RNA sequence: UGCUUUUAGUACGAGAGGAACCAAGCAGCGGCGCCACUGGUGUACCGGUUGUCUGACAAGGCAUCGCCGGGCAGCUACGC
C-alpha cells in the first residue's frame, strides 16, 4: 500500500467526490513566475516523489513552455492539500493565456473554476495581467492574488518591511480597482480579494516560500519576521515554516469554488442554450449522468498510446466505453480509454463523474471547439465552427544566397510547426509563396524564421487571395469538342449562400447517401430537381446534371467533371479559384462511340463552356473579411471607430464594459493592412487588437475593374479583359 | 541537367562507360540487378532500387520493379510539383535520366516442343513501364532507350550541361517506339 | 568560445577537401573559411580540432552538394598535445555538419571524435558513438 | 598519473612524452617513440621485430 | 528507498563481489512446482516492491516460463538474500530440468555453478530426475536436494514423522548413489549431499514451508515438529516462520557452493578451448580478467530494449561501448545494455565486473549458443555452425475436408512457433511438405499440430530427398543456342571437399573482396587462374569464368549465371537440387549483335550443357546423416551398438562415462527410422537416443540404381533418363 | 584586438527583444626567447637490398647519400 497507491485510490474517491474538487488555474503577466509557481507547487505538496518534478518540468507537460520560466498553454496537473484535517483534489489547469493566444484563452477559461493572479512584487499589475484577469472574469472565473517575487523587493531593492507592505497594499488596491472597472456586479458579489480574507498570498515561487494573512496568524510568522529571514539568508527556513503550496492551496480551496458551484454561474454566463434543457440543468447543477459534455481543450497525442484528448468533464460520467458525439462535429465515434491526470501523467481510471478533466483516447470527434456529447446537436456555450484557410499570401524570398537550403528545410518544418499556412515551395523562381491566414499571423511567422532559425531572409508585400464569382443566371452555352462530335449545352448561376455555408461546413458531401444529402439541400434551398441531380461539390461549386435521357452520359461523366474541377480551380477571369458557383447541364449531344469521346475531346468542351458562362455572368471577386475585436479602453473610441469606419468597419457590437471600449467589428482583410499600426499609434499604445477570418464577401463593385487589373498585373496576365467572346469560340 | 539515373538495362552493351561518365559528373546511379552488378564489378558505385521503392527483389533480369503512385514524379515533368513530388516520396529519388532497353522477344523452337512457358514468361513488365513513364516526360527526365545513343548524350552533357529539348524529344519518341 | 584543455595546431587550411563522417548526405566538403578566425596578409585560413569552418559539399547527395554549410572538425592527423604531456593523433581528418550554435545536422557519427570537440560542443559528444 | 605501455616495444610511456595513435575504427595505440610509430606504420609486426618485447616473446617461445 | 530501489544501488557495485555472488541452477523433475518455488525465491519473496515483484509470475526474464513445476528454458534473475547479516547475490539462473534440451543445455548449465534438486515427497528420483543429475554431473554444477511439498506423504498419506523423513533419508542416499555410481570421484568434491550436514532441504513450495537440519535447528522447529504442524493443517503459518525462499537461499549461501569454488570445474569439460589464457584463468579460478569473456547462452530480446543475449559474467567486466565479436563472425556492436538480471527482469546497467550475470545486448546476428567476447575467441565453448536444413519431410494431408481452412492457419502460422520447420507448403493439390529430416522431426511437429491448434489431418511416409552431385571430372561439352548462332563450351567436375565445407560455412561470400576470396580459393587448392575467374555460387556449387577473349560476354553473364542456377535447382539425373558441384566455362562463341542474344537463346545453352556435364561426370547423389547421440545405460553396449552398425551406421564414439554409454554413430537418415522402436527391444527397453543433422555424405554407390529408381517413380518420372547424346541433341 | 562564461535572461521594454562596470578563461595577429615534449632535417651513424668490380666467403669501391628503412647530437617550427 505505497503512499502513491493510497493517493491513487484517494484520487478516485475524490473523482467521484465532486464537492471536494477544485479545478483551479494560474493567470499572470509574462515573466511573473507562472511555470515557477506551478512546478514548485507540485513539488511543494509533494504529490510525487520530489525529485520526479523540477528537472523534468511537470506542469509544462508539453515541449514549448518547457523552456521559458512562465506558463504558456493548457494541460493540467493535480494536488491534494490537507486543510483542517481534510484533503481535496486540486486540478491545476495549465494556462494558455499568454498574449500570443486568442480562442485558446477562452477555451481554457471555460474549464477553469477560478484562477490565481500572480503579480510580480516589483513590476506590479501589468497589461497582460489586466487582459487575462478581465477576460477570465468575463467568463466567470473567480481568482485569488498570489503576489510572487516578494524576494526581489526584500533583498535586491533592499526595501524595509513597512514599505514592503505599503507596495503590496498599493498592488492590492490596483488589483481591485481594475476588478471594479471589469464587473461591478461581481465586485458586488464579493469575489474581490484581500489577504485578510485569505484570498491573497505573499511569497516567492522561485524560493518556495509564501505567506498569507490567515496562515500568518496560525503560525505566528509575520511580514517583519519574513523580512528578517530573507535579509538573513533564511529563505530555506521560510519555505519549511510556511510552505508555498500551503498558502496557495489554502486560497485554492478555502476561497476558490468546486465543480458544482463553479458550474452553476459558469453555465449561466457562458452557455446560451435554455437552462431548462436537460443537458443544461445537468452541467449547471453537478450531474454527469446526463448528456455528455466534454469540450476537448487539448490533444495530448501520446506517441505510444494515440490521440489523448483532454477535456473537463462538465457533464457526462466516464464509465469505461461510450459511443458518443461532440459539438459541431457530432459524428459517430466511440470513447475507449478515459484516463485521469495524476501528477502530470495519465493515470488510467474507470468512471469519472463531474468536474474532473479527463483524457479520452479513440475519439475522432474531439478537438478544440468540439464538446464531445452523447446528445446529438449539442447546444453551444459560445458558438464555434471549424473552417479556416489561407487568405493572405506573401512571397518569402531568400535574399542571402547562402541560405536557400536552410530556408527550404525551415519552411518544410513550418507546415506542422504552425498548421495554418500553405507554402508553395518552389525551385523555378525560389519565391516560396507562404499562404497565411492573417497579415499578422504571416508577419509573426516570418519574424520567427529569422529569430529561431535566423535565416537572413525577408518577405515581400502581402497579397490577398480572392475567389472568382459569377453574378447572374446564365443562358445555355454550347461547349463543343474539337471534333464537334460532342456538344455540352451548360449554364451556371450563383450558388445559394445557405448551401455555400453548409458545404464549407462539410456535412453536404459527395460521399453522402442520396436521401441524406438530398434532404439537407432540399430544405436549405436547392430545388428538389437539382438536389436530386447533383453529382459533385468542390469547395463552393457544384455541377448539377439536370439533363435526362442522354445516351452515354452515365459513363461520360468523369471527363466532364474533370474539366469542371479544372475551371473551378482557376476561373477564366482573375485565374483565381471559383467559389459560389453552381452549374446546370442542360443538354449533352454525344457521339455513339468512345473513340470520339476520349478525354482529350470531352475535357476541352466542358472547360470552354463553363468558363464562357462564368464570364458572361458578370464575373466578380470575393474579398475575405476579418472579424476584428479591439480590447481597448472605454475613453478610446473616437479615432478607433473613425478608423474602422474609414476601413469599412461594419460594427457588429461595441461592448463598452465600464472603463473598456471593446469594439467588435468586421473589416475587409485587404484593408486590414496598416490598421495594426494606426490603431495603437492613435490610441496612445492602448489597443489590444485581434482578428479572425470574417468570410468571403462579394467585393464592393466600386473599383472591381481596379482590383481585377491589379491582380492581372501582379500575376502577369493580359491587359485585354478575358472577354467571354473568345472562350465561347467557333 | 542530370542528377540521378535509373539504369535498368536488359541489354548491358556499353552501360559501363555511360555509368562512369555520369558518376564523374556526379550523377548518382540508382540501378538494380544485372546492371548494378556489372557496375559494382567495374569500379562504379551504384545505389540499388531498394533505396527508392519499397519493393525488394525477385527474378532480377526483367520485372521485379514498377512504380505506382510515384512514377507520376518523373512522369511528364519530374519538377512540376503535382508531377515532381510523386517520385522521391520517402527515401525515393528524383532521377532525371532513365535508360531501360528491352531484350528482343523470341520464341524459337526446342527439341521437345515450342518452349512457350519460359519463352512467354520472359515478357518484361517492369522495364516497359519505366520506359513509358520516363518517356512521357517530354521535359525533365531524359530517357535513354536505344543503347547506341550513350555517346551523343554524354557529349551533350559534358559540354552544354542540359540535354536540349530537341534531344529529349528524339529520345522520348524513340523510347515509345521501342515499347511499340 | 570556451577554452580547450589541449593545444591544437591549426592543421587544415582553406581548400582542404575533408571526408564528412555523419549521415547528412555530404561525403566530401571543401573548407572555404574558418569562423572566428582573423588572418594576416598572405596567410590561408587555418583550422584545427574544435574549430568551425564554412564548407562546400563537393561529394555526397545532390541536395547537400554545392551548399555552403557549417562544419566542425572532429579528427585531424596533425598531432596535438594534451595538458598532461601526451600527444594524440588520428589516422585521418574528419568533420561533421553543424549549425552556428554547434548542433550536428547528423544523428550518428561514424568514427572516434576528439575529446576536445566532445567537450567544447557537448552535442557532438552525445551524437558520437565513442570519444577518444 | 596514467601508466601507459608502448604498443610496439612494450615499454612504459614516460610521463610528459609519447604519442597516442587512433585509427578510424576507434583502435588506440600508445607509441613510446617515433621509431615505434614508424615501424607500426610500415606494417611491421612487433612479434617479428626482435628488439621489441613481443619479438622477444615470440623468439623465447622456442 | 523502495526495496529494489535500494537493491539497484547495492547491486550496481555488488557485480564485482564474487565472494557473495550466487549464480546457480535448479534440476529435477516436472510437476513439482519447481519453477514456482523459484518464482517465490525472489519474485515471490518480494525482491522488488511487492506490487512490482512476483505478483504475476514475472521474475524470470523469459516471462512465458510461468510455472509447470520446472524450468521451461534458461531464464535469469537475481536475489540479494541476507544470511548471518550479509546480503549475498543469489542470481537465480534456474537450469532447464529436462532431457531433450541438448547442445543448448550444455551452455544453459554453464550459465551457473550449481544445479539444485527438488523432488516432491514420494515422487522419488524419477528417470528424468536422474537424467538431469547426469547432465548436471557434466557442467560441475553441485546440487542440493529440495524435497518439495512432502504434504502428500504427510496430511494426505500420513506417514509418521520419523518414517516420513527416513524415506527422504534414503532418497538422499539415492542422490548419493547418483553422485557415486555415475561419477564416483565427483562425490567427495563437494558434490556430496546430506540433510544432516545441511546440503539438503525440503518443504512445500506451494505452501512455502520448508526446512533442512540447519534451518530446522536455527528455527527451533525440528522436522518432527514440522510434520506435526503440517499434518495439523497450518502449513501456511509454517511457511511464515519457515519461508520457502529463506531455506533455499540460506543453503545457496552456506551449503550450496559459492560460485568461486567450482568457477573452474565447469570450463575444462564444458569449454573446448585453451583453458589457460587470461580468459581461461579468470573463468576458472574465480577472477575477472578475460577481455569481456561473455557467452551468448541464448540470443534473446525485449520490446524497446536490446538483444538480451544471456551470459553470466563467468569472467571479465561489463561497460557500455565495447566492440564485441561473436562466436560466428566479427560483428562488433555497441554494448549499451550490460545489465544484470534482477527483480523480475534484467535491470539494464553498465559497470559489471566478473561475478554475477552479464547479458549483453546491442546485437542482431549471433546464435543461441555463441560466446560473444571482445577477446579474439580462439575456441569459445560451443564453437559451432548452424548451416543445415531438413531433407526427409512428409506430405501433411487432411482426414476431413472441413478442417482444411483451419489446417491452413495451423500450418502457415507454425513457422512462428518453430522456424526450423521449413514448411514447404504447396498450394495446388496441397500435399503440404511439412519439414523434417528424420522420424524425430516428423512426430516432433505431429503432436504440435494436433495440440497447439488440434486438427484432423495425417501424414504420409518419409520423403527421401537428398542432394544431387557428381564425382568425375568431365571433358568440355558444347551448349549451342536454339537459333544455332551462339555456343558455350563448359566443363564440369567435382567440387573439392575443402571448398565445399568452406561455402557450407558461408565465409566465401559474393559480397567479398575479389583478391581476398581469390587467395582463399587458391589456399583451398584451386589454381590461381581458375580461382580468380569465379563469377557466382548457388547453394553449394560454383560457376568459374575461366575464359579469355570472347567479346560481349560479361553483358551476358546474367543469363548464363541464371541458366546455371536453374540447373542447380533441378538435377539433370533425378530432377533434384544439385550441390557440391563446380562448373567452369572454358570457351564460348556469342553472336555479334544483341538481337540473337536474348534469354531465349542463352539460358537453354547454359542449362543444357551444365546438365549434360553432370550426367557424364558420373552423377551420383548425396545423403544426409544424423549423429545419433544415444545415452544407453553404460552396461548396455553390445546390443546398443549392434543396432546402429546393422543399420549401416558408421560407428563413432561410445562415450562411456560412469554409467552412461553415449554411442554416437552419425547414423545415415536412410536407415535412421524407428530408432526408439528398435531400442525398446534391442536394449531391453533401456536407451535414450537423440539425433542431430550429421551432414551430407555420399549415398553408397552399390545402391545408387535402387535409390535413383525409387526417387524417379516417387516423383513420377520416366524410368530411364535422357542418356547423354539425347539430352545433348545437336 | 575578438570570442565565450559571469554580471543576466537582469536594467530597459507591454511584449518581442535585451545591455553596461567588475571578474575569469580562451583565441587571432604581433614581439621576444627557448628545444624537456612533438614534427622536419640530420650526405655522423646502423641495417636491408638492386646492378657491377675487387677470384669466392668475409670486407670493401661506385651508381644523387645508388635506392629503401630507422635515427642520436645540433639546428629548427608545425612545438614550447
Amino acid at each position: 500500500m505505497g503512499r502513491r497507491k493510497k493517493m491513487v485510490e484517494r484520487v478516485t474517491t475524490l473523482m467521484n467526490d465532486p464537492q471536494r474538487i477544485r479545478n483551479i488555474g494560474i493567470v499572470a503577466h509574462i515573466d511573473h513566475g507562472k511555470t515557477t509557481l506551478s512546478d514548485n507547487l507540485l513539488a511543494g505538496a509533494g504529490m510525487i516523489s520530489k525529485e520526479l518534478a523540477g528537472k523534468q518540468l511537470f506542469m509544462d507537460s508539453d515541449e514549448e513552455e518547457q523552456a521559458r520560466g512562465i506558463t504558456i498553454d493548457s494541460s493540467n496537473v493535480s494536488m491534494v492539500h490537507t486543510f483542517d484535517n481534510e484533503d481535496y483534489l486540486i486540478n491545476l489547469i495549465d494556462t494558455p493565456g499568454h498574449v500570443d493566444f486568442g480562442g485558446d484563452v477562452t477555451r481554457a477559461m471555460r474549464a477553469v473554476d477560478g484562477a490565481v493572479v500572480v503579480v510580480d512584487a516589483v513590476e506590479g499589475t501589468m497589461p497582460q495581467t489586466e487582459t487575462v484577469l478581465r477576460q477570465a472574469l468575463r467568463e466567470h472565473v473567480r481568482p485569488v492574488l498570489f503576489v510572487n517575487k516578494v524576494d526581489r523587493l526584500i533583498n535586491e531593492l533592499q526595501v524595509d518591511s513597512q514599505e514592503m507592505q505599503i507596495r503590496l497594499g498599493k498592488v492590492i488596491d490596483h488589483v481591485n480597482k481594475l476588478i471594479k472597472n471589469m464587473n461591478p456586479e461581481k465586485f458586488k458579489a464579493g469575489w474581490k480579494v484581500d489577504a485578510a480574507a485569505g484570498t491573497v498570498a505573499f511569497g516567492s515561487a522561485l524560493y518556495n516560500w509564501a505567506i498569507s494573512v490567515p496562515m500568518m496568524k496560525k503560525t505566528g510568522v509575520s511580514f517583519k519576521d519574513v523580512y528578517d529571514y530573507c535579509k538573513a539568508g533564511d529563505m530555506k527556513s521560510l519555505a519549511e515554516k510556511c510552505p508555498l503550496h500551503e498558502a496557495v492551496l489554502d486560497m485554492v480551496i478555502h476561497f476558490l469554488p468546486n465543480p458544482i458551484e463553479a458550474q452553476k454561474g459558469r453555465v449561466k454566463v457562458i452557455w446560451h442554450g435554455d437552462e431548462n434543457t436537460e443537458i443544461g440543468k445537468a452541467m449547471t447543477h453537478a450531474n454527469a449522468e446526463g448528456d455528455l459534455a466534454f469540450m476537448v481543450t487539448d490533444i495530448s497525442v501520446d506517441p505510444h498510446a494515440g490521440e489523448v484528448a483532454t477535456g473537463r468533464l462538465f457533464s457526462g460520467s466516464l464509465t469505461r466505453g461510450m459511443e458518443v458525439f461532440t459539438s459541431g462535429s457530432a459524428r459517430k465515434s466511440r470513447v475507449q480509454q478515459v484516463g485521469i491526470f495524476m501528477g502530470p501523467e495519465r493515470l488510467e481510471v474507470d468512471k469519472i463523474p463531474a468536474g474532473n478533466i479527463a483524457a479520452v483516447t479513440g475519439l475522432k470527434e474531439a478537438i478544440v471547439g468540439s464538446t464531445v456529447t452523447t446528445l446529438d446537436g449539442m447546444t453551444p456555450f459560445e458558438s464555434i465552427r471549424h473552417v479556416s484557410e489561407p487568405v493572405v499570401t506573401v512571397a518569402v524570398e531568400a535574399k542571402h544566397t547562402k541560405d536557400l537550403p536552410k530556408l527550404i528545410e525551415v519552411l518544410r518544418q513550418v507546415a506542422k510547426e504552425d498548421p495554418t499556412l500553405q507554402i508553395t515551395l518552389d525551385e523555378e523562381t525560389g519565391e516560396h509563396l507562404m499562404a497565411g491566414m492573417g497579415e499578422l499571423h504571416l508577419e509573426v511567422i516570418a519574424h520567427r524564421i529569422e529569430r529561431d532559425k535566423n535565416v537572413e531572409i525577408t518577405t515581400s508585400k502581402p497579397i490577398v487571395v480572392y475567389r472568382e464569382t459569377i453574378k447572374k443566371k446564365t443562358e445555355p452555352i454550347e461547349g463543343k469538342s474539337p471534333n464537334r462530335h460532342n456538344r455540352f449545352y451548360i449554364y451556371a448561376e450563383p450558388l445559394d449562400t445557405e448551401i455555400v455555408s453548409a458545404i464549407k461546413e462539410g456535412e453536404v458531401s459527395m460521399n453522402l447517401p442520396e436521401l441524406e444529402r438530398r434532404q439537407k439541400l432540399i430544405d436549405l434551398g436547392m430545388e428538389k430537381e437539382e438536389a436530386k441531380g447533383i453529382v459533385g461539390i468542390f469547395n463552393s461549386n457544384i455541377f448539377i446534371d439536370m439533363t435526362k435521357g442522354i445516351q452515354y452520359l452515365n459513363e461520360t461523366m468523369e471527363l466532364v467533371l474533370d474539366g469542371f474541377e479544372e475551371v473551378m480551380r482557376a476561373g477564366p477571369l482573375t485565374r483565381e479559384p471559383v467559389a459560389n458557383v453552381k452549374c446546370v447541364l442542360v443538354d449533352a449531344k454525344l457521339h455513339e462511340d468512345a473513340i470520339h469521346r476520349g478525354p482529350a475531346q470531352i475535357i476541352p468542351a466542358a472547360r470552354q463552356a463553363i468558363q464562357a458562362g462564368m464570364l458572361m455572368a458578370e464575373d466578380s471577386l470575393l474579398e475575405p473579411y476579418q472579424k476584428v475585436f479591439v480590447q481597448v479602453p472605454q475613453l478610446l473610441m473616437g479615432g478607433a471607430t473613425k478608423e474602422l469606419q474609414g476601413r469599412r468597419g461594419i460594427i457588429l457590437n461595441m461592448t463598452t464594459e465600464g472603463d473598456l471600449a471593446i469594439i467588435e467589428a468586421r473589416v475587409p482583410v485587404a484593408e486590414m493592412f496598416g490598421f495594426a499600426g494606426e490603431i495603437r499609434s492613435a490610441t496612445e499604445g492602448r489597443a489590444m487588437w485581434s482578428t479572425e477570418f470574417g468570410g468571403f464577401d462579394v467585393v464592393p463593385s466600386s473599383i472591381l475593374n481596379d482590383i481585377v487589373g491589379q491582380i492581372r498585373e501582379r500575376k502577369g496576365l493580359k491587359k485585354e479583359l478575358p472577354k467571354a467572346s473568345d472562350f465561347l469560340s467557333m | 541537367m542530370v542528377k540521378r539515373a535509373l539504369l535498368s538495362v536488359s541489354d548491358k552493351t556499353g552501360i559501363t562507360e555511360f555509368a562512369r561518365g555520369l558518376e564523374a559528373l556526379g550523377v548518382k546511379i540508382i540501378s538494380t540487378g544485372g546492371t548494378a552488378k556489372i557496375l559494382r564489378d567495374a569500379g562504379i558505385e551504384v545505389t540499388d532500387v531498394s533505396e527508392v521503392t519499397g519493393y525488394p527483389e525477385m527474378m532480377g533480369g526483367r520485372v521485379k520493379t514498377l512504380h505506382p503512385r510515384i512514377h507520376g514524379g518523373l512522369l511528364c515533368l519530374r519538377e512540376s510539383k503535382e508531377q515532381m513530388e510523386e517520385a522521391e516520396k520517402e527515401d525515393i529519388s528524383l532521377i532525371d535520366l532513365v535508360a531501360v532497353n528491352l531484350y528482343p522477344f523470341e520464341i524459337t523452337i526446342s527439341k521437345e516442343g515450342v518452349e512457350l512457358e519460359e519463352a512467354i514468361e520472359n515478357i518484361d513488365i517492369g522495364g516497359p513501364t519505366l520506359l513509358r513513364s520516363a518517356a512521357k516526360n517530354y521535359r525533365s527526365v531524359t530517357v535513354i532507350s536505344n543503347p547506341s545513343d550513350y555517346g551523343h548524350v554524354l557529349k551533350e552533357l559534358r559540354s552544354s550541361g542540359i540535354i536540349s529539348d530537341k534531344t529529349r524529344a528524339n529520345l522520348a519518341v524513340k523510347a515509345f517506339r521501342h515499347t511499340a | 568560445m570556451k577554452g580547450m584543455r589541449s593545444n591544437i595546431p591549426r592543421a587544415l587550411n582553406a581548400g582542404a577537401q575533408i571526408a564528412c563522417v555523419d549521415n547528412t548526405g555530404a561525403k566530401v566538403v571543401e573548407i572555404i573559411s574558418v569562423k572566428k578566425y582573423r588572418g594576416v596578409k598572405n596567410r590561408m585560413p587555418c583550422a584545427g580540432i574544435g574549430d568551425m569552418c564554412v564548407v562546400s559539399v563537393k561529394k555526397g547527395t545532390p541536395e547537400m552538394r554545392k551548399q555552403v554549410l557549417l562544419a566542425v572538425v572532429v579528427r585531424q592527423k596533425q598531432e596535438f598535445r594534451r595538458p598532461d604531456g601526451l600527444h594524440v593523433s588520428f589516422e585521418d581528418n574528419a568533420m561533421v555538419i553543424t549549425d552556428e550554435e554547434g548542433i550536428p545536422k547528423g544523428t550518428d557519427i561514424k568514427g572516434p571524435v576528439a575529446r576536445e570537440v566532445a567537450e567544447r560542443f557537448p552535442k557532438i559528444g552525445t551524437t558520437a558513438s565513442i570519444i577518444v | 598519473m596514467e601508466q601507459r605501455k608502448c604498443y610496439f616495444c612494450g615499454k612504459m610511456l614516460e610521463p610528459g612524452t609519447g604519442k597516442l595513435y587512433v585509427k578510424k575504427d576507434g583502435s588506440t595505440y600508445f607509441m613510446c617513440s617515433s621509431k615505434c610509430m614508424s615501424n607500426f606504420a610500415l606494417g611491421r609486426l612487433p612479434r617479428r621485430t626482435e628488439w621489441t618485447e613481443k619479438g622477444k616473446i615470440q623468439l623465447k617461445k622456442a
